C-alpha cells in the first residue's frame, strides 16, 4: 500500500469520502494506526483541492 | 450419576 | 522386612465374594 | 426376497440337556430336528457341530450314517513349511467356508437311508434325532466351579452359553446361521437346588422320581435362530422386578441387594425403547442373568441377557452407576434389534448394528442429556479417523475380495479382527447418524416401527417360513422401506459412506478481504493417504461474526479451493452491544484481542458432523479462545482446548482458567481442560509468575476457606465437582520444573490430599477418588539419574520417590485388609509400581506382577498384573517372561482373560517387524505360526487374536527372521 502518516483527528476526514465515493470497490484499504492510513495510488493531488475546502 | 448438564440455562424451552 | 514390609497376596477360593460385597452397612 | 441356501427348511428344534455333571464338566443331551426338504433328492443334510461327541442319528426312527470332519481344528497342514501370514488367512477364510450354514456346508453330514427316498421326493417331513454328548468343552459353553467344598449349589458352579455370532454348535447340533428361524422347545434335567435360565417362557418344571433333579420346560414360540438361542445353569437369586413383572433377574448367591440396587433402572430402558419406536417388547419375558468369568461384558439372546457380575455395585458406588446403566441399555437395544430383527446375509449386518447403537444413542441422549450424546458421537468419530487412517478402512456392506488393505478376509464374522469388529459397530452407527441427519429423525423412528411392524405380524403366522423371512432385514429391503415412508432415496449417502470405506480429512485456513467485505476460506482435502477418499457434497461452515452466528452451505467438488462467502457489519463494536450466539441468548464479550477490521470471532468447518471427517482448522488463538469461551456447543469447546495447546500465550491460560471456574460448562470440557493447562503450563516455564497451574484453583474450590491447604471433607453428592475434583490433581502432577522435575510443591499437596482425606461422612464410596490420588502419584515420577549403572537399592532411593512409595505401600496393604469396590486401588498401585520400575526407582523385578496375575485374583487385578508383564517383557526383552504369557494364553480358565493377554501383547509388541531384537527365533515363529493353526482352534476370538499378533510382529509376507 502507500503509507500516509496525518493527525488523529483527520484520519477520519479520509474515510468519509471512502463511504462517498462510488468509483472503487473501498478507498482506505487498510488503517494501521491513528496517524498511519493505507490507500489505492490516486487522490494526493485532489485532496489539495478538498484541503482548500478543508 | 445424574444430569448434570445445566439445559435450563443454555436452551430454555 | 523391617522398611515397607507387603502382607503376601493370598488367593481365595470364591474372590467375588471379598470383592464386590460391602463391609459397612 | 428370501431363498435359503440350505435345500431344507427347518421348522421345529428340540433341545434336550440330561446329566450336567459339574465334576466331571460334561452334558449328555438330543436334538430332535424337523426339517421339510425344499429339493427332492435331498439325499445329505448338513448340520453345524463343534466340540460334541456325535452318538447316534435316527432319521424318521430309522439309522442313518454320518460323517463328521472339520477343516478349522487345524486350518493348514503341519507338515507345510509355509510361514507366511495371507497363506493363512486364505486358508482359514476357505476352512470357515467350508463350515458356513450360509452357503450349504456343515461339519456334519448325515446320509438319508434309502427307504426314505420315496418320502423325500414328494416334500414330506423328516424328522432327525441325533444324540451327543459334550465331554469336557473347550470354550463350548461357559463352566465356572469353584473349589469351595459342599454341594454344587453351596460352593457356586454355574454355567453360561459362552462365544460370539455363530457359537451355538459348540454345545448343541444345529444349523448355526441367522437365517434359519425356527420354533424351539427346550428342556434341562438340573440338579433340585439349581435354576436353568434359557429363551422362550418357562412352561412347567417338573421334579424327577427320586426328588433329587428338576426338569425346565422352556417354549418359544417367536421363531428365533439358531445363534440366539443360550442357557445359565446355576444357583441364582431370583429377583422379580417389582415395576415389570415378566421380567426376572439372576444373580449369583449373596449379591442379591446389589441386583435389587443394580437392575431397579431397567424399566425407564424398557420405556423408552417402547416408546420411541411403537412396538411392544416382542418376546413375553425378559431374564437378565449375571455371571462369573464372562466372554463379553454385555450377550444379547432371544428374550435373555447375560451380563458379568462385575457390573453389580451397591447404592453408594458412583463412576460405575452410568456405565452399568448403558450396558443394560445396549442389550435391550439389541434384544429388540439384533434378536427379533435378524440378519438375512451376513452383509446387512451393518443394518442391525448400526440400529441398535443408534437407538442406544438416542437412549444416552435423553437420559444424560444431549450434551453428553455429543461427546460420545464425537469420541466414537474420533476412534474411527484414528483407525481408518492407521489401518485402511472398515467397509459396511461388502459385495462378494472386496477389502484386500487388510490382513483378514471380512467373508465371515469369524475372521474378522476383534477391533475391526468393534469399529464395524461403531461407524455402523455413525453412519444411521448421518442417515437421520439426511431423512429426518420422525421418519427415522417410522422405518424402524415399520421393520418391527412387518417382524410382528409376521412372528405369529405358523407357516413354515412362507412369512417368517420378514423378520430377517436385508440392505435393499431397509433402503426400500426408507423410500417409502420419505419419497428420497439414500444411494448417494449409501454409495459414499457405507459401500466405499474411507474418511475424508479435511484441511482449511481462511483469509478476511476488508474492501469486499468477504470471508475466503480454502478448504483442500488430503484424498492420497491410504484411509482416506475423496468428498464432492455440500458441506456446513458456521461463522461466528459480531452481529451473530451464520450458516452457510459450501459446494465442494473437486477442482474446487477458494471459496467466498458474505461477512455481516461490525456495528456491535461501535456500540457496546451484547453478541448474539448459536442458541438465541446473547452475552458480552470483550473484544480486545479481536482485529480491528474483520467482524468475524471463530468459524467452525463441519458443525454438526454431518460428515466422517477430520478437520484441521488455521484460526488465530483468539479466535480459538473466543470460541472455548463463549460457545454453546461442547465439541467445539473441546476442539478449541485440542487447539490451544499450540497456543501457550497468557491468554489462553486465563481462557482455560475461565473454563475451569465456570460451573454451567460441561464437566468434561473442564476435565479437558485441567490437561490443556497443564500441558500450557509446562511450555511457558521461566514465565510463570505465581503459585503452579491449578493449586490455588483447588484451594479456592474444594478446600477449607480457613486452612488453604487442608482439603474438605468429602461429599459427593455433586456429581461434577466429585469429577474436576479428582481429575485435577492428576493434570496437576504433569507439572515440570526447568530442570524437568516434578516441583515439591505439588507432590506436597498431593500428599496432603490424600493425608487428610476424610470419608466418613459421605454417602457414597472413596475408592475411584483415592484410586485417582494414586494415579497423581504415579504421574509425578521423573526417570532417576542412575550413576554408571548403580544397582536400585533401599539407601540410594530419592527423597521424594520414598514418600510416594511408602503411601502406594500403605494403600496397597490397607487393601489387603480393607478391600475397594473392585480393587481399583490394587489397580492403581500396581500401576503405580510399574511406573516406579520404568523409571530406574524399584528394580525391574516381574516376580509381584506374576503373584497377582495368578488364577485366583479378581479379573481387574489379573488384568492390571498382566499389562505390567506385557510392558516388563517389552523393555526388558525377557524370553522366559514371554515364554510365560503365551502359555497363559494356551492354558487360562477364563478365555476373557487370554483374549486380553493377546489384545495388550498386540497393542504393546515386545518387538515389531522393523526391530532387531534377541526374540525373534525360528522358535517363536513356529509356536505362534502353530498357536494360529491349532491350539486356539475353540474360540474364534483367540485365533484372531493370534493372527493379529503375527500380523504385528512379522508382518504379511515371510517371517524375515527365518531360514
Amino acid at each position: 500500500g502507500v503509507l500516509i502518516e496525518c493527525d488523529p483527528a483527520m484520519k477520519q476526514f479520509l474515510l468519509y469520502l471512502d463511504e462517498s465515493n462510488a468509483l472503487g470497490k473501498k478507498f482506505i484499504i487498510q488503517d494501521i494506526d491513528d496517524t498511519h492510513v493505507f490507500v489505492i495510488a490516486e487522490l494526493v493531488n485532489v485532496l489539495q483541492e478538498r484541503v482548500g475546502e478543508l | 450419576p445424574w444430569n448434570l448438564s445445566n439445559d435450563e440455562y443454555y436452551y430454555p424451552k | 522386612v523391617s522398611t515397607f514390609p507387603l502382607i503376601a497376596a493370598r488367593p481365595f477360593t470364591i474372590p467375588y465374594l471379598t470383592a464386590l460385597l460391602p463391609s459397612e452397612l | 426376497g428370501f431363498e435359503s441356501p440350505r435345500p431344507y427348511k427347518l421348522t421345529h428344534q428340540v433341545v434336550c440337556i440330561n446329566n450336567i455333571n459339574f465334576q466331571r464338566k460334561s452334558v449328555v443331551g438330543f436334538v430332535e430336528l424337523t426339517i421339510f426338504p425344499t429339493v427332492a433328492n435331498l439325499n445329505r443334510i448338513k448340520l453345524n457341530s463343534k466340540q460334541c461327541r456325535i452318538y447316534r442319528v435316527r432319521i424318521n426312527d430309522l439309522e442313518a450314517a454320518f460323517i463328521y470332519n472339520d477343516p478349522t481344528l487345524e486350518v493348514c497342514h503341519s507338515e507345510s513349511k509355509q510361514r507366511n501370514l495371507n497363506y493363512f488367512s486364505n486358508a482359514y477364510a476357505a476352512a470357515v467356508s467350508a463350515v458356513d450354514p450360509d452357503a450349504g456346508n456343515g461339519e456334519l453330514c448325515i446320509k438319508v437311508p434309502s427307504e426314505l427316498w420315496k418320502h423325500v421326493d414328494e416334500l414330506k417331513v423328516l424328522k432327525i434325532h441325533i444324540n451327543f454328548s459334550l465331554d469336557q468343552p473347550k470354550g463350548g459353553l461357559h463352566f465356572v466351579v469353584p473349589s469351595v467344598e459342599g454341594s454344587m449349589a453351596e460352593r457356586g458352579a454355574h454355567v453360561f452359553s459362552c462365544g460370539y455370532q455363530n457359537s451355538t454348535r459348540f454345545w448343541f447340533p444345529c444349523v448355526d446361521s441367522y437365517s434359519e428361524l425356527c420354533t424351539w422347545k427346550l428342556e434341562f434335567t438340573v440338579d433340585a437346588a439349581m435354576v436353568a435360565v434359557s429363551n422362550g417362557d418357562l412352561v412347567e418344571t417338573v421334579y424327577t422320581h427320586d426328588m433329587r433333579k428338576k426338569t425346565f420346560h422352556y417354549m418359544l414360540t417367536i421363531p428365533t435362530a439358531a445363534s440366539n438361542i443360550s442357557l445359565a445353569i446355576g444357583p441364582f437369586e431370583i429377583l422379580v422386578d417389582p415395576y415389570m413383572h415378566e421380567v426376572t433377574h439372576f444373580c449369583l448367591p449373596q449379591l442379591l441387594p446389589l441386583l435389587k440396587h443394580t437392575t431397579s433402572y431397567l424399566h425407564e430402558v424398557f420405556e423408552f425403547y417402547e416408546e420411541i419406536l411403537t412396538c411392544r417388547y416382542p418376546y413375553s419375558c425378559f431374564k437378565t442373568v449375571f455371571i462369573d468369568e464372562a466372554y463379553v461384558e454385555v450377550a444379547a439372546y432371544a428374550s435373555m441377557s447375560i451380563f458379568s457380575t462385575n457390573l453389580l455395585h451397591s447404592a453408594m458406588i458412583i463412576d460405575e452407576t452410568p456405565l452399568t446403566r448403558r450396558c443394560l441399555a445396549q442389550s435391550l437395544a439389541q434384544q429388540f434389534f439384533g434378536c427379533f430383527i435378524s440378519r438375512m446375509s451376513w452383509s446387512d449386518e451393518w443394518v442391525l448394528k448400526g440400529i441398535s447403537g443408534y437407538i442406544y444413542g438416542l437412549w444416552m441422549k435423553k437420559t444424560f442429556g444431549v450434551n453428553e450424546y455429543r461427546h460420545w458421537i464425537k469420541e466414537e468419530l474420533d476412534k474411527i479417523v484414528a483407525y481408518e487412517l492407521k489401518t485402511g478402512g472398515v467397509l459396511l456392506h461388502p459385495i462378494f475380495n472386496p477389502a484386500s488393505h487388510l490382513h483378514f478376509s471380512i467373508k465371515h464374522p469369524h475372521t474378522l479382527s476383534w477391533e475391526y469388529y468393534s469399529m464395524f459397530q461403531c461407524k455402523a452407527h455413525l453412519v444411521m447418524r448421518l442417515i437421520e441427519n439426511r431423512i429426518s429423525m420422525e421418519f427415522m423412528l417410522q422405518v424402524f416401527n415399520k421393520l418391527l411392524s412387518l417382524a410382528s405380524t409376521a412372528s405369529s403366522q405358523k407357516f413354515q417360513s412362507h412369512m417368517w423371512s420378514q423378520m430377517l432385514v436385508s440392505t435393499s429391503g431397509f433402503l426400500k422401506s426408507i423410500s417409502n415412508v420419505s419419497g428420497k432415496d439414500i444411494q448417494p449417502l449409501i454409495k459414499q459412506w457405507v459401500d466405499q470405506s474411507g474418511v475424508v480429512k479435511f484441511y482449511g485456513s481462511f483469509a478476511f478481504n476488508r474492501k469486499r467485505n468477504v470471508l475466503e476460506l480454502e478448504i483442500k482435502q488430503d484424498y492420497t493417504s491410504p484411509g482416506t477418499q475423496k468428498y464432492v457434497g455440500p458441506l456446513k461452515v458456521t461463522v461466528q461474526e459480531l452481529d451473530g452466528s451464520f450458516n452457510h452451505t459450501l459446494q465442494i467438488e473437486e477442482n474446487s479451493l477458494k471459496h467466498d462467502i458474505p461477512c455481516h457489519s461490525k456495528s456491535r463494536r461501535n456500540k457496546k452491544k451484547k453478541i448474539p450466539l448459536m442458541n438465541g441468548e446473547e452475552v458480552d464479550m470483550d473484544l480486545s484481542a479481536m482485529d480491528a477490521d474483520s467482524p468475524l470471532l471463530w468459524i467452525r468447518i463441519d458443525p454438526d458432523m454431518s460428515v466422517l471427517r477430520k478437520v484441521e482448522f488455521e484460526q488465530a488463538d483468539f479466535m480459538w479462545q473466543y470460541q472455548l469461551r463463549y460457545e454453546r456447543d461442547v465439541v467445539a469447546q473441546q476442539e478449541s482446548i485440542l487447539a490451544l495447546e499450540k497456543f501457550p500465550t497468557p491468554a489462553s491460560r486465563l481462557a482455560l482458567t475461565d473454563i475451569l471456574e465456570q460451573e454451567q460448562c460441561f464437566y468434561r470440557v473442564r476435565m479437558s481442560a485441567c490437561f490443556c493447562l497443564a500441558k500450557i503450563a509446562n511450555s511457558m516455564v521461566s514465565t510463570w509468575t505465581g503459585p503452579p497451574a491449578m493449586k490455588s484453583l483447588f484451594t479456592r474450590m474444594f478446600c477449607c476457606k480457613s486452612c488453604p491447604n487442608i482439603v474438605k471433607t468429602n461429599n459427593f453428592m455433586s456429581f461434577q465437582s466429585y469429577f474436576l475434583q479428582k481429575t485435577m490433581p492428576v493434570a496437576m502432577a504433569l507439572l515440570r520444573d526447568v530442570h524437568n522435575l516434578c516441583p515439591k510443591e505439588v507432590l506436597t499437596f498431593i500428599l496432603d490430599l490424600i493425608k487428610y482425606n476424610d470419608n466418613r461422612k459421605n454417602k457414597f464410596s472413596d475408592n475411584y477418588y483415592r484410586a485417582e490420588m494414586i494415579d497423581a502419584l504415579a504421574n509425578s515420577v521423573t526417570p532417576a539419574v542412575s550413576v554408571n549403572n548403580e544397582v536400585r537399592t533401599l539407601d540410594n532411593l530419592n527423597p521424594d520417590v520414598r514418600l510416594i512409595l511408602e503411601e502406594i505401600t500403605r494403600f496397597l496393604n490397607m487393601e489387603k485388609l480393607l478391600p475397594s469396590y473392585r480393587h481399583t486401588i490394587t489397580v492403581s498401585c500396581l500401576r503405580a509400581i510399574r511406573v516406579l520400575q520404568k523409571n530406574g526407582h524399584v528394580p525391574s523385578d516381574p516376580a509381584l506382577f506374576k503373584s497377582y496375575a495368578e488364577y485366583g485374583h479378581f479379573v481387574d487385578i489379573r488384568i492390571a498384573a498382566l499389562e505390567a508383564v506385557v510392558d516388563y517383557t517389552k523393555v526388558d526383552r525377557s524370553y522366559e517372561e514371554l515364554q510365560w504369557l503365551l502359555n497363559m494364553i494356551q492354558n487360562d480358565p477364563v478365555p476373557y482373560v487370554r483374549h486380553k493377554i493377546l489384545n495388550m501383547l498386540t497393542k504393546n509388541p515386545p518387538f515389531t517387524k522393523n526391530m532387531e531384537s534377541p526374540l525373534c527365533n525360528e522358535a517363536l515363529v513356529d509356536q505362534l505360526w502353530k498357536l494360529m493353526n491349532s491350539g486356539t482352534s475353540h474360540d474364534w476370538r483367540l485365533r484372531c487374536g493370534a493372527v493379529d499378533l503375527y500380523f504385528t510382529l512379522f508382518g504379511l509376507s515371510r517371517p524375515s527372521c527365518l531360514p
